[PDB]
RNA sequence: GAGGGAAACAGCCCAGAUCAUCAGCUAAGGCCCCUAAGUGGUGACUCAGUGGGAAAGGAUGUGGAGUUGCGUAGACAACCA
RNA sequence: CUCGAUGUCGGCUCGUCGCAUCCUGGGGCUGGAGUCGGUCCCAAGGGUUGGGCUGUUCGCCCAUUAAAGCGGCACGCGAGCUGGGUUCAGAACGUCGUGAGACAGUUCGGUCCCUAUCCGCUGCGCGCGGAGGAAUCUUGAGAAGGGCUGUCUUUAGUACGAG
RNA sequence: CGCUGAAAGCAUCUAAGCGGGAAGCACGCUUCAAGAUAAGGGUUCCCACAGGAGUGUUCCUGGUAAGGUCCCCGAGAGAUG
């Protein structure tokens, strides 16, 4: 229902800039490439208004020929990457249009969203916060555990959703309310004041603030 | 407003009704209102 | 030897009902009479011997009293706070497939066979349904005399 | 119904269309609409009037006899005169402006000067900066506009300051003795 | 107590016949 | 002390299992669906989901039956002195 | 009910639920000048501090805070921890007993264990199905999380008030 | 807190109806999600193979297409998968 701008990108790094206050600003830097429109979701053949975007360098022996009939009929060249945008003004994009960074202005808000880097098998005390047991005083091997899990005989069971041990990372993180640094569209590069999800390298969706601003 | 079980006329002016199923007193005088609970 | 169905020996056809202004218990009662066989001299507890029901115009089902406000609906994600409760006036608004459904099964037996069964009834809120094909014959919910 | 059993005169120059269970309502000042309530007919005893008939003795056939027939005559006489609410203001500071028929400015102590927006069918006249009115066709939203207007500054039991009605008998008392 | 109030008034059903084991 | 009823439920209700039966009639309890049999017929009452937990006390809920005061010498409200 | 064993106080850890609401939200009556208050309703979304004393719960106190809520869950939680208290054998004091000894009197000291089978729960895979076999992008039935709050500035020394 | 308004000639927030009204309810924000066996939808690709039995072809074997896995080099991933 709500229309928004979006574009595709890489995470670079981060490095950090004076304002205009004389204020260090750290700045993550998005390699916001060329994206193409492969497809356009409408309610008449699809059921909802979305942009399917591409972007990516892809190597011609390593395109499919399902993936490569789905190009040719957007009418460009194969990208490594499709993600959609969940736009209301879907039908203004028109079928391989052409999407860089100058989408976005010089102080726009943005919402980065992309998956955060992994840690494995975490411990309670690592992904949940747990405040263990002490170092001393008679700690007996449970220095780091989860203390009680549940009750007693009521209920003799432990509640579902406790929080306990397991794989922490790689999950689809959205930070949001990033002012837009600087857009310098004639070499794909966005500067974002702010840290973003994911390792260098990741796949990042630059999209309008979705609160607008703070 | 009180609530209260029991809910009587206290002034001559007090008026007794029935509203969405529950007793109450209406009276010009504030104090008087009341309501079954 | 008492008869038994033997399994497609019995043939299952396609009723449909106008749920327009008629009471839920009622449209509940006769689409699990329908559904399990029961109006069928053929009947098998075993073996499924009912018919497809398409119900229509749910979102016009009649309630009496205060229902549509007060006669609630809960539903339990299984865990700590994970109810949920809804008035089965907002229930009919909303989903009404999922309300006839709930009255149907709560009127079924607790089956493998009955939650199969369960699936042969087709609801939909609206006055058309996507089963011309099946060709559905109208049924009216009528009563025998004494 | 000792009310609902008196009739209803039909003035000059009224439209009274009687479309069963639905009936409509022509005038000079507008036009209303309708529906009566199943168990109560109306009839037009001769064309001259309007009748309402409560088929049985019951509660609900005589307390809709009695709604119906005050809800007839409420929207004929809206018709045929209008409706018209006077609201008084007190408390120094406090002023109320007309930007049009159906716009208001309010100054009652806040802020920032409040804005009210009149329906379709209700008009403001204000002739005093404390002294003002609404009218309209309908009585129930005559009403509740003058209610709302209320609400914004209800009188006070102190200095009295607030959108007060013309007959309204404002309650007082006295704190810092 | 609540368990104890549904336990009396148990007996109250229709087959039972205004008895109940443990009241 | 099985069987039927009581949602489940040694002590309550019905009823005392010799075995077989793919016969019939009943008991308590039941007859919209779960669940076998009535969404039974006729006349009232309830609209609280009361039915399907509770007290002192409280209440222009609603139906019915009285007793009694006043009243077209014109009653009760509403409206002018 | 359990004596062919259902481990008993407080803290730690982890929560979850009730509302008989401590704060924050809304409203009546009072009021109450205002400022504030106090009381009868609503309301459980979130939040509800750190220390001194004592084994303590409780309680008192210090310094804060929007506030330092009350309760249930085997007085939640020892196959999670703690062993300071309690309730073993040592010893001492007081009291009692002729004495062995006794004391919900006091004091110092004082062993526990468990590689998780099943359910439960946090994670992660394999399989098969999804009426041909695939590749990509998805809808959201439904589920979870999140929901706190202060101070200052301004409106304005305005409203109110004799000040 | 109301508006209109009877039953009850008035009145009444209520009996018909309409409006306001909280950090609560449901959304809004974020995340998972078709084992949602109701197993969804769009777009794209591959194609009517071979040999046996057969009993409407059925079904079982065999080589492939699109595509994928094994293996190897790794990390932005990871206990192992
Ligand atoms: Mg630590
Ligand atoms: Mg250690
Ligand atoms: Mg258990
Ligand atoms: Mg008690
Ligand atoms: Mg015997
Ligand atoms: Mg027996
Ligand atoms: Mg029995
Ligand atoms: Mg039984
Ligand atoms: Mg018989
Ligand atoms: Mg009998
Ligand atoms: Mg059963
Ligand atoms: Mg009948
Ligand atoms: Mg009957
Ligand atoms: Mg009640
Ligand atoms: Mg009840
Ligand atoms: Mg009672
Ligand atoms: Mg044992
Ligand atoms: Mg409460
Ligand atoms: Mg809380
Ligand atoms: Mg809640
Ligand atoms: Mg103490
Ligand atoms: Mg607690
Ligand atoms: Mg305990
Ligand atoms: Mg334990
Ligand atoms: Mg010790
Ligand atoms: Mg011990
Ligand atoms: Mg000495
Ligand atoms: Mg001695
Ligand atoms: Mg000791
Ligand atoms: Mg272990
Ligand atoms: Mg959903
Ligand atoms: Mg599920
Ligand atoms: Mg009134
Ligand atoms: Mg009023």
């Amino acid at each position: 229902e709500r229309t928004v701008k979006g574009v595709l990108g890489t995470k670079l790094g981060m490095t950090q800039l004076w304002d205009e206050h004389n204020r260090l600003v750290p700045v993550t830097v998005i390699q916001a490439g060329p994206c193409v429109v492969t497809q356009v979701r409408t309610p008449e053949t699809d059921g909802y208004s979305a942009v399917q975007l591409g972007y990516g360098a892809v190597k011609a022996k390593n395109v499919t020929k399902p993936e490569a009939g789905h190009f040719e009929k957007a009418g460009v060249t194969p990208r490594r990457h499709l993600v959609e945008l969940r736009t209301a003004d879907a039908s203004e994009y028109t079928l391989g249009q052409e999407i860089a960074a100058d989408v976005f202005s010089e102080s726009d808000f943005v919402d980065v969203t992309g998956t955060s880097k992994g840690k494995g098998t975490a411990g309670v005390m690592k992904r949940h916060g747990f405040g263990g047991l002490r170092a001393t005083h008679g700690v007996h091997r449970k220095h780091r555990s989860p203390g009680s899990i549940g009750g007693c005989s009521t209920p003799g069971k432990v509640i579902k959703g406790l929080r306990m041990a397991g794989r922490m990372g790689v999950e689809r993180v959205t930070v949001q309310n990033l002012q837009v640094h600087s857009v310098d569209a004639e070499r794909g590069i966005m500067l974002v004041r702010g840290a973003v999800p994911g390792p260098k390298g990741s796949l990042l969706v630059v999209r309008s603030a979705a609160k607008k601003a703070a | 407003m009180k609530v209260q079980p029991s809910v009587k006329k206290i002034c001559d002016k007090c008026k007794v009704i029935r509203r969405h199923g529950r007793v109450m007193v209406i009276c010009d005088n504030p104090r008087h209102k009341q309501r079954q609970g | 030897t008492t008869y038994s169905p033997k399994a497609g020996e019995v043939q299952r056809k396609w009723y449909v009902i106008d749920a327009e202004d008629i009471v839920l218990g009622r449209l509940a009662t006769t689409a699990a009479n329908l559904l399990r066989g029961k109006h069928k001299p053929q009947y098998a507890p075993h073996i499924d011997t009912g018919d497809f029901v398409v119900v229509v115009n749910a979102s016009k089902i009649a309630l009496t009293g205060k229902k549509a406000t007060d006669s609630l609906r809960y539903d339990h994600s299984g865990r700590p706070g994970g109810l949920r409760v809804t008035s089965i006036g907002e229930m009919l608004a909303k989903n009404p497939r999922r309300a006839v459904e709930r009255a149907v099964w709560g009127m079924m037996p607790k089956n493998k066979l009955s939650r199969q069964q369960l699936k042969k009834l087709k609801v939909y809120g609206g006055p058309e349904h996507p089963h011309a094909a099946q060709n559905p014959q109208p049924y009216e919910i009528t009563q025998i005399a004494q | 119904s000792r009310i609902g059993r008196l009739p209803i005169a039909v003035p000059s120059g009224v439209e009274v269309k009687l479309d069963g269970q639905y009936v409509e309502v022509k005038g000079p000042k507008g036009t209303l609409n309708f529906t009566v309530r199943e168990p109560i007919t109306v009839s037009k005893n001769d064309e001259g009037a309007i009748l309402v008939e409560r088929p049985d003795d019951e509660r609900e056939n005589r307390s809709l006899h009695g709604l119906t027939r005050t809800l007839i005559n409420n929207m004929v006489i809206g018709v045929t005169e209008g409706y018209e609410k006077k609201l008084e203001i007190q408390g120094v500071g406090y002023r109320v402006l007309s930007k049009g028929p159906k716009q208001l400015e309010f100054n009652l102590g806040f802020s920032h000067p409040v804005i009210v927006d009149a329906p379709e069918g209700i008009t403001f006249a204000v002739e005093n900066p404390t002294k003002f009115s609404v009218q309209g066709i309908d009585k129930q939203v005559v009403g509740e506009t003058a209610a709302n207007i209320r609400k914004i500054r209800k009188p006070e039991p102190y200095k009295g300051k607030g959108v007060r009605y013309e007959g309204e008998n404002v309650r007082r008392k006295v704190g810092k003795a | 107590g609540k368990t104890g109030r549904k336990r009396r008034a148990r007996r109250k059903k229709g087959a039972n016949h205004g008895k109940r084991p443990n009241a």
